[PDB]
């Protein structure tokens, strides 16, 4: 009867995962939070602003210490000792630290909890940094992308939820399910790359014809995820279907792999 | 204690002190502060930007073909905007001009980002400021549905589904589990609806969390995926095929067809759903359209968006007017220039950044990002800021001015704009929402005025989205099919040392992206985004930013319970990752 509690917490973020989430198809994030999850805390959505956010925040880990999933979107600063992110008047970090220590498990949504992501990218100017560098007694689900399929996160829920186990993760903490293949091992365009058939320059022939964008620059070799199969919106699209390469959105440091347009090595 | 005069308010930090931190129910991180008088009304205001990344500094020595994916990322809540921003200013830096076909895709997925941002704002950002959620739970059924049928031809009114969706919610909170409901201000005297309209109210406030997931599916058509889809400068990624072989592998008519009905189904739940909801919330709250005027009655500012000439972003090609307004002087509507160094300025004299010299404010080619957190005397320490010292820097957020003036941005002041240059469609369309409300005019310069406007922005933008659409297959009948220029795609081609501006209006305000390239890399990079305005720290001359201003002079209920000051924090739809960038 029921639902079990969930701390959702925000550091250094755009809040493209929040959002994201809010996009799922099945379940709808609607159907997620009325009757899968206890949703308890979420700067973004919840009522409670200011002291009364953080009455919450103290009565949820504590009432459910040991018994709360922690999930975290964005991440801490460690530069001008975490104050370029401040929450209640103190270093973010100290919220993370605290929501951690009671959590049975923590989900790394995104690139941001799970790698850095833009923030981190050279030169990192705050010191950003993941999840799984500063919480180290934990266990932590990374679900990286920039942001996840929203399908995605709702699936790891539901699994998490219908099956009262964590997901079996790759050497990095990626779930197997969705990460443990690569976009360009699941892409729609193979044959064009298999053919040597590719887009040479934007709008060209090629390019109507749906080849393949690997001159283009596109990530999808180096990049675990599941747009190719699963796609994003409700199955309508993903980047390369679009016609614009994989960026390498999933992948640790994928800002500092070169430039977007420069073919894989 | 000190006082001092600006803008006609008097700024007296005598009194208690209030701290909200965290701000919810806006995107990243904000602390607001206040002080009040012996009568509970704000005396104080002090506006906190509590995050910073530095785009701008990580954006030094990038490729300018790849800026549009890194500033994307600034926010994922006005999701493509600053992709359009970077894109418009390589492109102007460098001298490219897009296809028609390019420019009118860009048009739709800004308008389709209007759409959505503005939707979800208003129900899942600020409604639960006007909607009494648990007083939904005493609400009859029958008179829900009759108040429903009463406001709109909605489809969803039957008494059985509002049964349902009451049901739902007494179900959710029966087990004490109450989410993001817990802790709220549930009973504040200011809620003033009656319980038939909060259930009517929640009952949308879930529709639209559905709906909303639909309306992005526009920009993955064209875009690949929502939030963060792609760009490129030069046009649009997604290549057209409509009648020759391999259009499989691109936007075909099924696509097109998907895209058009995600627009018919947009406009119907913004026309039938938001809009009577959004005057709903009017008629039931009058008093608040002369609450939270603040610089809506002074200076307004909007830099215009929406070119509909290909290329061409001047008064007559743009459809989402520009101009400012100052001193009240809303019959001298003033051009706005983003290259004079005279007119958009950034002062960090209580920001924690570094000038040179903090006494003087820096156009954005000239611009500075140099991170100093320096909160001086805060009343606790350097990692415990229990009352910032509005005095000094209290705030990563830079202070735009514009001729030195404190502006506000946003669906008000582009409404405001647009009224005052004769828009005969706006002139039209807010004298009927005022009628409409027995409200005069000036009723619209106010906390519930911004509310109404997002409205019927959202409106506006279902329109264009037609509009648009029907603009592009206009081009494909006439087997114009070209998305992309890349005549000056290679680095080769370019000058050697160019600059430009992007422009636009996101969905909380005027936005600019200025770009120096140097030898194929970014040598500058700056942004002043609609929420670096709003949310602006003070200047040398201690003049007020548009939040600061609006919380001024404001009535609270119970000052424990900051609901009156989340109501007009919330009007403006703050974005905090944006602000800082
Ligand atoms: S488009 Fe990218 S992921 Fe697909 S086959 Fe080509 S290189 Fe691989
Ligand atoms: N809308 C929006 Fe985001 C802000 N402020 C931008 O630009
Ligand atoms: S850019 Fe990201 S969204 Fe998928 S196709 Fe590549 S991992
Ligand atoms: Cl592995
Ligand atoms: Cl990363
Ligand atoms: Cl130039
Ligand atoms: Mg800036
Ligand atoms: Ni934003």
């Amino acid at each position: 009867k029921p639902r079990i509690p969930v701390v959702w917490i925000h550091g250094l973020e755009c809040t493209c995962c929040t959002e994201s989430f809010i996009r799922s198809a099945h379940p709808l994030a609607k159907d997620v939070i009325l009757s899968l999850i206890s949703l308890d805390y979420d700067d973004t959505l919840m009522a409670a602003a200011g002291t009364q956010a953080e009455e919450v925040f103290e009565d949820i880990i504590t009432q459910y210490n040991g018994k709360y999933i922690l999930a975290v979107e964005g991440n801490p600063p460690l530069g001008e000792q975490g104050m370029f992110c401040i929450s209640s008047g103190r270093p973010f970090i100290e919220k993370l630290k605290r929501a951690a220590a009671g959590a049975s498990a923590i989900i790394a949504w995104g690139t941001c909890a799970s790698w850095g992501c833009v923030q981190a990218a050279r030169p990192n100017p705050t010191q950003a940094t993941p999840i799984d560098k500063v919480i180290t007694d934990k266990p932590i689900i990374k679900v990286p992308g920039c942001p996840p399929i929203p399908d995605v996160m709702s699936a790891i829920i539901t699994y998490m939820v219908t099956f009262d186990r964590l997901p079996d993760v790759d050497r990095m903490g990626r779930p197997l399910m969705f990460y443990g293949q690569r976009i360009h091992d699941k892409c729609y365009r193979r044959a064009h790359f298999d053919a040597g058939e590719f887009v040479q320059s934007w709008d060209d022939d090629a390019a109507r014809k749906g080849y393949c964008l690997y001159k283009m620059g596109c990530k999808g070799p180096t990049t675990y995820n599941a747009c190719s199969s699963t796609r994003w919106n409700d199955g309508v699209s993903f980047p390369i279907q679009s016609g614009h390469g994989c960026l390498g959105c999933a992948e640790n440091g994928f800002w500092d792999r070169g430039s977007f347009y420069s073919r894989v090595v | 204690s000190t006082q001092y005069e600006t803008q006609g308010y008097t700024i007296n930090n005598a009194g208690r002190r209030l701290v909200v931190d965290p701000i919810t129910r806006i995107e990243g991180h904000m602390r607001c502060e206040v002080n009040i008088n012996d009568q509970n009304v704000i005396t104080n205001a002090v506006s906190c930007g509590t995050m910073f990344r530095g785009l701008e500094i990580i954006l030094q020595g990038r490729d300018p073909r790849d800026a549009w994916a890194f500033v994307e990322r600034i926010c994922g809540v006005c999701t493509g905007v600053h992709a359009l921003a970077s894109v418009y200013a390589i492109e102007d830096a460098i001298g490219i001009k897009v296809p028609d076909n390019a420019n009118i895709i860009r048009n739709i997925m800004l308008a389709t980002l209007w759409c959505h941002d503005h939707l979800v704002h208003f129900y899942q950002l600020a409604g639960m400021d006007w909607i009494d959620v648990l007083d939904a739970l005493k609400a009859d059924p029958r008179k829900t549905s009759e108040l429903a049928q009463s406001l709109s031809s909605w489809p969803k009114s039957s008494p059985g589904y509002f049964f349902d969706v009451q049901n739902r919610l007494k179900k959710f909170v029966e087990g004490g589990q109450l989410g993001i409901f817990r802790n709220g201000y549930w009973g504040h005297p200011q809620y003033k609806l009656p319980p038939e309209a909060n259930l009517m109210g929640f009952a949308h406030y879930l529709e639209a969390l559905d709906f909303q997931r639909e309306i992005v599916k526009i920009h993955a058509v064209f875009g690949g995926k929502n939030p963060h889809p792609n760009w490129i400068v030069g046009g649009m990624p997604c290549a057209i095929n409509i009648d020759e072989s391999g259009a499989v592998g691109a936007v075909n008519m099924e696509r097109l067809n998907l895209v058009q009905s995600i627009i018919t189904r947009t406009a119907d739940f913004i026309n039938n759903v938001m809009i009577p909801d959004a005057l709903a919330i009017g008629q039931f709250n009058k008093p608040w359209s002369e609450i939270g005027t603040g610089l809506s009655d002074k200076c307004v500012l909007s830099y215009g968006a929406f070119p509909d000439i290909a290329n061409d972003f001047g008064e007559k090609s743009l459809l989402m007017p520009g101009g400012a307004v100052i001193n009240g002087d809303f019959n001298n509507v003033l051009p706005v220039d983003l290259v004079d160094p005279q007119q958009v300025q950034e002062f960090v004299d209580h920001a924690w950044y570094r000038y040179p010299n903090d006494q003087v404010g820096r156009h954005p080619f000239d611009g500075i990002t140099d991170p100093w957190y320096n909160p001086g005397d805060v009343k606790g320490s350097d990692t415990n800021i229990q009352q910032l010292n509005e005095q000094e820097r209290y705030s990563w957020i830079k202070a735009p001015r514009w001729r030195g003036n404190a502006m506000e941005v946003g669906p008000l002041a582009r409404t405001l704009i647009a009224y005052h240059k004769g828009d005969a469609a706006t002139v039209e369309s807010v004298d009927r929402m005022m009628s409409a409300l027995n409200l005069p005019l000036s009723g619209i310069q106010s906390t519930l005025g911004r509310i109404l406007c997002r409205a019927h922005e959202a409106q506006w933008a279902a329109g264009k989205l037609q509009y648009f659409f029907d603009k592009l297959m206009t081009n494909l009948k006439n087997g114009n099919l070209a998305t992309a220029s890349t005549e000056k795609w290679e680095p080769a081609t370019w000058p050697t040392e160019c600059r430009g501006v992007g422009f636009t209006e996101a969905p909380r305000g005027a936005l600019g992206h200025w770009a120096a390239i140097r030898d194929g890399k970014i040598d500058l990079y700056q942004c002043v985004v609609p929420t670096t305005w709003n949310a602006s720290p003070r200047d040398p001359k201690g003049q007020i930013g548009a939040y600061e201003a609006a919380l001024m002079n404001t009535k609270m209920a119970i000052p424990e319970q900051p609901l009156e000051i989340l109501r007009t924090l919330h009007s403006f739809d703050p974005c905090l990752a944006c602000s800082t960038h």
